[PDB]
């Protein structure tokens, strides 16, 4: 059917930049939004911003604006995340989720309907 | 601008209904009707429960229903079994195209 | 009540006809006179925008 796979686990020192990929297959990914969320071990879920894979326009939440860069590659069907200036509080697992439908006539970006999720990438900071 | 309010944990006997409720700011939940529910297994990716404040997706049986009353959104679980061991989350549209998430309720069976 | 709306084509809010479509024109022979059609039943139109 359809799958959202990610890269392997990675460990970085405080002061580096981490790259997490998300590959979507089995469906036309250029017609759906893509949301990325964070989960600290033992805590709840924190929401980082979304990416629209048609025009490349991105939004980011509070407490993240300035140290996250969200790009895309249409030809190889991957979604990228560039989080620089890592700290000790960023040890978590990162998910990529498929949001609403890109509809060209209304703003369906903020609709919280994440159907299909990635298996997660374990990023820890020591 | 903080997270949505949610209790620590809930419990109930099998065959007994349980209610999990979230109370939020009127700019987040009381204005827009975009609320979704999210359980997860420990060590697994979460799965989508309820689309809007009350809607059923495909592949989910008719044991979960939702409702909204002012600033409060609640989820009703009917027929509690041993497969209800999960961690439930609230999330909603929060304005300016930002989505916020709740704390988390862990349910235990008896 | 005359509402002074401003529109080029597709005459917006105003008085309808009474029993059928009525066509107003000056001569209907030369092709320089603006033929005016007065409708009997309205057709709904809605328009939107993004969020500044
Ligand atoms: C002015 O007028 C214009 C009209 O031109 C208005 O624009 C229209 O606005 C409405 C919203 O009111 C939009 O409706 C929405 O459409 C999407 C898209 O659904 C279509 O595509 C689905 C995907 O399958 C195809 O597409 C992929 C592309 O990659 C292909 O690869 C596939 O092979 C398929 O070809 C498809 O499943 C849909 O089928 C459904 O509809 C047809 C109708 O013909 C039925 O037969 C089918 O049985 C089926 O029901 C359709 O073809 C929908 O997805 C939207 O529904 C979602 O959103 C709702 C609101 O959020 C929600 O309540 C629904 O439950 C549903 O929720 C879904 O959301 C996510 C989507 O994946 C997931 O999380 C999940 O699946 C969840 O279920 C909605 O119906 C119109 O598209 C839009 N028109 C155009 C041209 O864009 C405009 O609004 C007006 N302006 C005004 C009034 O101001
Ligand atoms: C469309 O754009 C407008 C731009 O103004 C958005 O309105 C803004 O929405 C945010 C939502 O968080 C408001 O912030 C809130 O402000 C109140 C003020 O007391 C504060 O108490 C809250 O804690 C929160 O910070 C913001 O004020 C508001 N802007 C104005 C001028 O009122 C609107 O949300 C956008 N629409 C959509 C659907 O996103
Ligand atoms: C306009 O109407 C008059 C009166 O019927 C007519 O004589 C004249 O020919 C018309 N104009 C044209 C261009 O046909």
């Amino acid at each position: 059917q359809v799958q959202l796979v990610q890269s392997g686990a990675e460990v970085k020192k405080p002061g580096a930049s981490v790259k997490v990929s998300c590959k979507a297959s089995g469906y036309t990914f250029t017609g759906y939004y893509m949301h990325w969320v964070r989960q600290a071990p033992g805590q709840g879920l924190e929401w980082m911003g979304w990416i629209n894979p048609n025009s490349g326009g991105t939004n980011y939440a509070q407490k993240f604006q300035g140290r996250v860069t969200m790009t895309r590659d249409t030809s190889i069907s991957t979604a990228y995340m560039e989080l620089s200036r890592l700290r000790s509080d960023d040890t978590a697992v990162y998910y990529c989720a498929r949001g609403g439908w890109i509809s060209l006539y209304y703003d369906s970006s903020g609709y919280p309907n994440f159907d299909y999720w990635g298996q997660g990438t374990l990023v820890t900071v020591s | 601008q903080s997270a949505l309010t949610q209790p620590a944990s809930v419990s109930g006997s099998p065959g007994q209904s349980i209610t999990i409720s979230c109370t939020g700011t009127s700019s987040d939940v009381g204005s827009y009707n975009l609320v979704s529910w999210y359980q997860q297994h420990p060590g697994k990716a979460p799965k989508l429960m309820i689309y809007e404040v009350s809607k059923r997706p495909s592949g989910v049986s008719n044991r979960f229903s939702g409702s909204k009353s002012g600033n409060t959104a609640s989820l009703t679980i009917s027929g509690l079994q041993a497969e209800d061991e999960a961690d439930y989350y609230c999330c909603s549209y929060a304005g300016s195209s930002t989505v916020i998430f709740g704390g988390g309720t862990k349910l235990t069976v008896l | 009540g005359i509402r002074p709306v401003v529109s080029t084509q597709l005459l917006l809010n105003g008085s309808l006809a009474e029993k059928e479509i009525v066509i107003r024109s000056e001569n209907l022979t030369n092709n320089a006179k603006i033929i005016i059609v007065h409708l009997h039943t309205p057709v709904e139109i809605v328009c939107t925008r993004p969020n500044n």
